[PDB]
RNA sequence: AUGUAA
RNA sequence: CGCGGGGUGGAGCAGCCUGGUAGCUCGUCGGGCUCAUAACCCGAAGGUCGUCGGUUCAAAUCCGGCCCCCGCAACCA
RNA sequence: UGAAACUCAAAGGAAUUGACGGGGGCCCGCACAAGCGGUGGAGCAUGUGGUUUAAUUCGAAGCAACGCGAAGAACCUUACCAGGCCUUGACAUGCUAGGGAACCCGGGUGAAAGCCUGGGGUGCCCCGCGAGGGGAGCCCUAGCACAGGUGCUGCAUGGCCGUCGUCAGCUCGUGCCGUGAGGUGUUGGGUUAAGUCCCGCAACGAGCGCAACCCCCGCCGUUAGUUGCCAGCGGUUCGGCCGGGCACUCUAACGGGACUGCCCGCGAAAGCGGGAGGAAGGAGGGGACGACGUCUGGUCAGCAUGGCCCUUACGGCCUGGGCGACACACGUGCUACAAUGCCCACUACAAAGCGAUGCCACCCGGCAACGGGGAGCUAAUCGCAAAAAGGUGGGCCCAGUUCGGAUUGGGGUCUGCAACCCGACCCCAUGAAGCCGGAAUCGCUAGUAAUCGCGGAUCAGCCAUGCCGCGGUGAAUACG
RNA sequence: AGCGCCGGCCAACUCCGUGCCAGCAGCCGCGGUAAUACGGAGGGCGCGAGCGUUACCCGGAUUCACUGGGCGUAAAGGGC
C-alpha cells in the first residue's frame, strides 16, 4: 500500500480531519515538514546537495 | 459468501479425486460389475464377499464423486434463481443440501484419518536435538514451542511430560501428550526430522548453519503390564529334593518343578523342606520368568522404533525451514509457503491436511 | 560508514547554492517543488547535452534557469531552435518567465559530476572498471588540477561480491574549508544490479 | 571452567 | 500372622519414642555477573507425612488392620 | 630386532605479517580511584520479550536493539484482521471496436465504498445564410499491451547511517636489505591533545588523517539608530509618555585581539615551569568536522535497484476492529517517599523561538476547562508570556500527614464527521503503593553534575514524563 | 558417423532446471537459489571407424639418487 498512498494524500477527503503530509519528493508518510514539505531524509540529501535556499548546516 | 462456500466445496473434491485416483477407481469398479453379474458366480463363496463388499467399497468411492461434480452444479442455478426473483424459500433450499453434501464430502475425506486402525488415541510427541549442536537444542526448542501453539489452535491438551534443556541455551529432549480427539491422525505425518537453515547466533562470525530436530509421534496403548495364567496350561512336575537332609529327604517330594507348556519355560524350588513352601517360590519365580518374556518382547519392538526412525542427520530431512530466504519447502510433497515466521507460530494445516495422503 | 557530503558542507563559505532566490512561510514549499521538476525535467532532456550545473533564480513572478553543460549546441539546438523549443515546454509547466539559459563549461574534465556520469557511462559500457577510474583521474590531474580521487561501489565486473574501488592522485583534503573540490555522483543501471560513482575533484585551496 | 556444526 | 527396621516437597534425608513448630542439602522458578554458558550472588515457590479405618480438645508423632520395602531366621531327621 | 591391513592430502621445517596472553615496558580516556546525583525497590508513562488474539502489521538484538525507524496511530495514517465491494484499476504511456464523451445538478439503495439511475449542457476548429460531415483535450462500455505490490532476498546492490573512534593512525613514490612473504621510512631519544614538533638514523620525500582555514560564546573598535535605548534639558496626565538626542545597553554586519609575542629558569632544539601585560595564555570555552578500514554491522518498510514471486489478486476502495490485549519479564523515563519540605496570598529577575478559519491584548459570563465580545500584529513595533526556583508574609508541626497523586464514582469543556474500544483538559468526591530501595548498575571534572522553568518541530486535537534547543540558581572531588 | 570433453591441471561457454537434494570426482574440490564443476540444450574443443573406461607395465618419480639425493631444527649420527 504505497502508490495508491501517494496518491489518496493528494485527493479531497470524506471529512478535513484525514488529509495527511505525505513527503512530495519520495511519498513519506512519517517526519513530514511543513515547510518544506519534504521528509527528514529529503531535507538531508537537497541540503548537502545545496538546493535549499538559505538552508545550511547549523553550527553553535 | 455462500458462492464461496460451494467454491471450497469444489476444491476439496478435486483434491479428493486427486489422490483417491478417479481414474483408477471408475475403472476398477467397472471390472467388479461384469464378474458379478454372472449367476456361476458362486462357486467359492469367499471370492464373491472380496467382490461384492469391494464394489460397495467402490461404490462409496466413485459414486460419491459423482454427486458431488453434479450436485454442487445444481447449486450454482439454484443460488441465482432465487435472487433475481426475491423468492426467499428457493434460497433456504439451495444450502439445506448444500450441507448435507458437504457432509457427504467431508465423510469421504475421512479415508485420510480412517487408514490407521485407531486414530484417536491421545498421542505423544517427541521432539530430540541433534545435528547442529547447540543451534539444534536451540531449533528443537523453537520445533518445540511450535507445535504447542498447534495444539493451542485445533483444542487438545499439551502437558509436557519429560523435558530435557539445552546445556547452553534450548532444549535436548521434550515428550508432549496430545491428548484430544483425531490426536494420532493429525500429527502422524509429522514423524520426521526437521530441517533449518539460517544464521546460528551461536556461531563465533555470524555464519550460515544447519541444524536438525526430529518430531516421533505414536498413539497411545495403555499399561498393559501383566498378563493372567491358568493352570490349565502349567504343568507341575513333582519329586524328591537332592542333597543333604536325612530321612524326611529320601521319602518326601518336596522340590518342584513347574513348566510352562505353550511358553516352554521351565522353572524348580527345592529350598524349604515343604513341598508347597517351594511351589510358593515356584509360581513366584515363574511369575517372573514370564514377566521377562513379555518384557522382552516389547523391548524387541521398542529397537524396531530405534532401528526403522533415526537419525537427526543430514540427508535425513522432511520439511526444510529456511529462515535466511523465507521459505519451507515440505519436500515429501511439495508445498512451499513464504511465511516462515507464521508456520514457526504453528499455521501446520498448510502441511498436516495436505500430507495425510 | 561515515564521511559527509563535500558540497553540503561548503555552501557559503567555497561553494554556493544552485536554486537561489527568496520565499516566505507561505510560499515556499510551492515554490521549491516546481522547482525540483524543472531540475527534474531538465535533467532526463538535457543528459545527452552533458548537463552539470542547474543554477536557478527567482524574481516575483519569473524564474530564469541558467544550464552549465559541456556542449551547449546539444541543449540550444539548431541555431537556437531548441533553446526556444525547451522554454516553451518549461514555463508551460512553470507558469512565469521563464528565460532558460545557457553558459560554457570550461573543461569538462575538470568538473566532478560530469567526470562520474563518464564512468558511469563507461561501466554501464562492460568496461574494465578498474581501467575506466585509473583513466578518469589521469585526465582530471592532466588537465592542471592539483588533486583527483574517483571511487565505485556495486556489483564490479558482475561479481556476486559487492566491492569498493578507488583511485587517487595529488591532494584531495576534505576536512579543509578553504580547499575548492567540486563533487559529482553517477548512478549506472546495469544487467545485474546498480553501482555507485563518487568523483572528487580538488581544483584549488582558494 | 567452557563456546560444536558452511 | 516368623521376629524388627522403615515409607515425609522433584531426589536423598531429619523431625516420632517426651502429641500442637514439618527442617537440612540438592534440584526448581524470578532477578543479577558474562559476548554466551557453567560456577558464584540476591530472592522466592514447594510437602494427602503410603493408605483405610478413631483415640485424644488436637496425630507426621499414640494404637490396630491392609499395601509394598530393607535386614535376620527357616534347624534335628 | 620390528611389520601389515586400514586410513589421511597431508604430517612437517624455518621465517613473514597480524591477533591474542591470567608476558613485560611506556602511555591515554569519568576506565578506576576521589565525590555528587541516580537506576534496580513504589506508582505511573513509554519501548521491548513473551503470552494472548480474527488481527494484536513490520523492522531494530551485547557494547553500537529496547521514549529506537514513529519530530504526534480515534477514522486518516496503516503496511494487519473481518465483512461490503471494484477489474484498464487510485496512478503512467500507447493502441483497437462501437458511442457520445466535456462539465455541472440531483433520485433510489447502502455502514460507506459501491451499485442501479433521472437530468441541463463542450462553448471548440474546416465548407455554408444552413441542415449538416469534418478537429480533438476530455468520458462510457468493451478488447488489449500494461500498470500496481509496505510480497522475498541489506547474503546480489546504491545511497545514507551506527560502530571501533577525535582513536593516532593508515598508506604511496624512489632507493636500500631479504631466495621470499616482507622490512626499512613509520623505529630510536625528547616533546605534544596528536605520525605535534625537535634531534638522531639507509633513508629521501609524498598522500589520506592530526592541526589550521568555518560557526556560536568571551574583550574592544568601525558603520548604522527605529519597531531598540534613555546619560543630559524641557514638558512629563507617570506609561521614554511627548519633545529631543544615538551616548549607553542593544541589535548585525565588518574588523581588531592571543602569536609562547615579552621577562625569568631548565634544555641541543622542539618544548616545559613561573611572572608580567592583558577581557582573554599556553588549544581561552563550546560546535562543525569522523583516515585506510572493521563489524558478510543497519536499512529492499524513505527512495533507488538485480533477481524471485502475485495478476478477479500478495493489486485497489470502504466501514468497523487491531497496532492501546496482559498471568508475567527487561530497558528507558516521569512523580515521589518529605521540614534545606508541602500549601496559600503578595512580589521580583531569563533566554531562545513561534505566530492569518495564526497568536490572540483588554472586557463580560462561568469555581474552572472554556465560551461570547473585541483591539492589535505581513512582526525588535502586536501577542504567545506566567518565566519557575528565588523573595516577603502567613499556615502546617513529623502524622502514610496540608507528604504522595495512583485508582475509581460523578459532573462537564474543547478538538473533531465521530472520543465504546481509544483523546486532552476542568471541577467535586475518592486519597493506593511508597518511610530512600537486594544482588547488581549509570551519568558527570566547571557554569559541569544537581536543580528550576520556557520555547520549538510533528500536529485538528493529543495520550510529550519523549526529542531538539533555551536560559535561571549553582556545587562536590580528583592522593594516584 | 560416431565417441570423449569444455572449473584449474587442460583445448572448449552461455541459457534453463535442480537447491549440500538429485548428482559429479583422477587430485584440488563442486551442489545449502542467480552453478562456465550436477542434468538438459545451444555453441565449442579434441579425435574419427573409431572414441572413452577399467586393469597392468615403464615414464614423469631427481620419490632407492651408479649416472643422480640426503641425515643441527624438515624422515634420518649408532648412548660411548
Ligand atoms: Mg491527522
Ligand atoms: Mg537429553
Ligand atoms: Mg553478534
Ligand atoms: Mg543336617
Ligand atoms: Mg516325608
Ligand atoms: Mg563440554
Ligand atoms: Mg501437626
Ligand atoms: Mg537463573
Ligand atoms: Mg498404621
Ligand atoms: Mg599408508
Ligand atoms: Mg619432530
Ligand atoms: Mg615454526
Ligand atoms: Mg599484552
Ligand atoms: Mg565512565
Ligand atoms: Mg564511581
Ligand atoms: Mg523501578
Ligand atoms: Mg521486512
Ligand atoms: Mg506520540
Ligand atoms: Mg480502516
Ligand atoms: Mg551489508
Ligand atoms: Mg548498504
Ligand atoms: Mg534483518
Ligand atoms: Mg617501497
Ligand atoms: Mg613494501
Ligand atoms: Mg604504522
Ligand atoms: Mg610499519
Ligand atoms: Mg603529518
Ligand atoms: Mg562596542
Ligand atoms: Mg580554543
Ligand atoms: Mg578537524
Ligand atoms: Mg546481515
Ligand atoms: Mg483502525
Ligand atoms: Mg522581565
Ligand atoms: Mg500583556
Ligand atoms: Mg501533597
Ligand atoms: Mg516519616
Ligand atoms: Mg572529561
Ligand atoms: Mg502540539
Ligand atoms: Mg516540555
Ligand atoms: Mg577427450
Ligand atoms: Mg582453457
Ligand atoms: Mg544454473
Ligand atoms: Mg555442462
Ligand atoms: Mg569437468
Ligand atoms: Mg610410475
Ligand atoms: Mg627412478
Ligand atoms: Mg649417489
Ligand atoms: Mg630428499
Ligand atoms: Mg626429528
Ligand atoms: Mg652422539
Ligand atoms: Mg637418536
Ligand atoms: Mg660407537
Ligand atoms: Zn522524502
Amino acid at each position: 500500500a504505497r502508490k495508491a498512498l501517494i496518491e489518496k494524500a493528494k485527493r479531497t477527503p470524506k471529512f478535513k480531519v484525514r488529509a495527511y503530509t505525505r513527503c512530495v519528493r519520495c511519498g513519506r508518510a512519517r517526519s513530514v515538514y511543513r515547510f518544506f514539505g519534504l521528509c527528514r531524509i529529503c531535507l538531508r540529501e537537497l541540503a548537502h546537495k545545496g538546493q535549499l535556499p538559505g538552508v545550511r548546516k547549523a553550527s553553535w | 459468501p455462500v458462492n464461496n462456500r460451494i467454491q471450497d466445496l469444489t476444491e476439496r473434491s478435486d483434491v479428493l479425486r486427486g489422490y483417491l485416483d478417479y481414474d483408477a477407481k471408475k475403472e476398477r469398479l467397472e471390472e467388479v460389475n461384469a464378474e458379478l453379474e454372472q449367476p456361476d458366480v458362486w462357486n467359492e463363496p469367499e471370492r464373491a464377499q472380496a467382490l461384492g463388499k469391494e464394489r460397495s467399497s467402490l461404490e462409496a468411492v466413485v459414486d460419491t464423486l459423482d454427486q458431488m461434480k453434479q450436485g454442487l452444479e445444481d447449486v450454482s442455478g439454484l443460488l441465482e434463481l432465487a435472487v433475481e426473483a426475491d423468492d426467499e424459500e428457493t434460497f433456504n433450499e439451495a444450502v439445506a443440501e448444500l450441507d448435507a453434501l458437504e457432509e457427504k464430502l467431508a465423510q469421504l475425506e475421512f479415508r485420510r484419518m480412517f487408514s490407521g486402525e485407531y486414530d484417536s488415541a491421545d498421542c505423544y510427541l517427541d521432539i530430540q536435538a541433534g545435528s547442529g549442536g547447540t543451534e539444534a537444542q536451540d531449533w528443537a526448542s523453537m520445533l518445540e514451542r511450535m507445535y504447542l501453539r498447534w495444539a493451542e489452535s485445533r483444542g487438545f491438551k499439551t502437558e509436557i511430560i519429560e523435558e530435557s534443556e539445552g546445556e547452553v541455551a534450548g532444549i535436548k529432549s521434550v515428550t508432549i501428550k496430545i491428548s484430544g480427539d483425531y490426536a494420532y491422525g493429525w500429527l502422524r505425518t509429522e514423524t520426521g526430522v526437521h530441517r533449518l537453515v539460517r544464521k546460528s547466533p551461536f556461531d563465533s562470525g555470524g555464519r550460515r548453519h544447519t541444524s536438525f530436530s526430529s518430531a516421533f509421534v505414536y498413539p497411545e496403548v495403555d499399561d498393559d503390564i501383566d498378563i493372567e495364567i491358568n493352570p490349565a496350561d502349567l504343568r507341575i512336575d513333582v519329586y524328591r529334593t537332592s542333597g543333604a537332609g536325612g530321612q524326611h529327604v529320601n521319602r518326601t517330594e518336596s522340590a518342584v518343578r513347574i513348566t510352562h507348556i505353550p511358553t516352554g519355560i521351565v522353572t524348580q524350588c527345592q529350598n524349604d523342606r515343604s513341598q508347597h513352601k517351594n511351589k510358593d517360590q515356584a509360581m513366584k519365580q515363574m511369575k517372573a520368568k514370564l514377566y521377562e518374556v513379555e518384557m522382552q518382547k516389547k523391548n524387541a519392538e521398542k529397537q524396531a522404533m530405534e532401528d526403522n526412525k533415526s537419525d537427526i542427520g543430514w540427508g535425513s530431512q522432511i520439511r526444510s525451514y529456511v529462515l535466511d530466504d523465507s521459505r519451507i519447502k515440505d519436500l515429501r510433497t511439495g508445498v512451499e509457503t513464504r511465511n516462515t515466521q507464521a508456520v514457526l507460530d504453528g499455521s501446520l494445516d498448510q502441511f498436516i491436511e495436505a500430507s495425510l495422503k | 560508514g561515515n564521511k559527509i557530503h563535500p558540497i553540503g558542507f561548503r555552501l557559503g563559505i567555497t561553494r554556493d547554492w544552485e536554486s537561489r532566490w527568496y520565499a516566505g512561510k507561505k510560499q515556499y514549499r510551492h515554490l521549491l517543488l516546481e522547482d525540483q521538476r524543472i531540475r527534474g525535467l531538465l535533467e532526463k532532456e538535457l543528459y545527452s547535452a552533458g548537463l552539470a550545473r542547474v543554477d536557478i533564480e527567482r524574481a516575483a513572478d519569473n524564474v530564469a534557469v541558467t544550464v552549465h553543460v559541456a556542449k551547449p549546441g546539444v541543449v540550444i539546438g539548431r541555431g537556437g531552435e531548441r533553446i526556444r523549443v525547451l522554454r516553451e515546454e518549461l514555463a508551460k509547466l512553470t507558469g512565469k518567465n521563464v528565460a532558460l539559459n545557457v553558459q560554457e563549461v570550461q573543461n569538462p574534465n575538470l568538473s566532478a559530476p560530469l567526470v562520474a556520469q563518464r564512468v558511469a557511462e563507461q561501466i554501464e559500457r562492460r568496461f574494465a572498471v578498474r581501467r575506466a577510474i585509473k583513466q578518469a583521474v589521469q585526465r582530471v590531474m592532466e588537465s592542471g588540477a592539483k588533486g583527483a580521487k574517483v571511487i565505485v561501489s556495486g556489483r564490479i565486473g558482475g561479481a556476486e561480491q559487492a566491492r569498493t574501488e578507488w583511485a587517487a592522485q595529488g591532494r584531495v583534503p576534505l576536512h579543509t574549508l578553504r580547499a575548492n573540490i567540486d563533487y559529482g555522483f553517477a548512478l549506472a543501471r546495469t544487467t545485474y544490479g546498480v553501482l555507485g560513482v563518487k568523483a572528487y575533484i580538488f581544483l584549488g585551496e582558494v
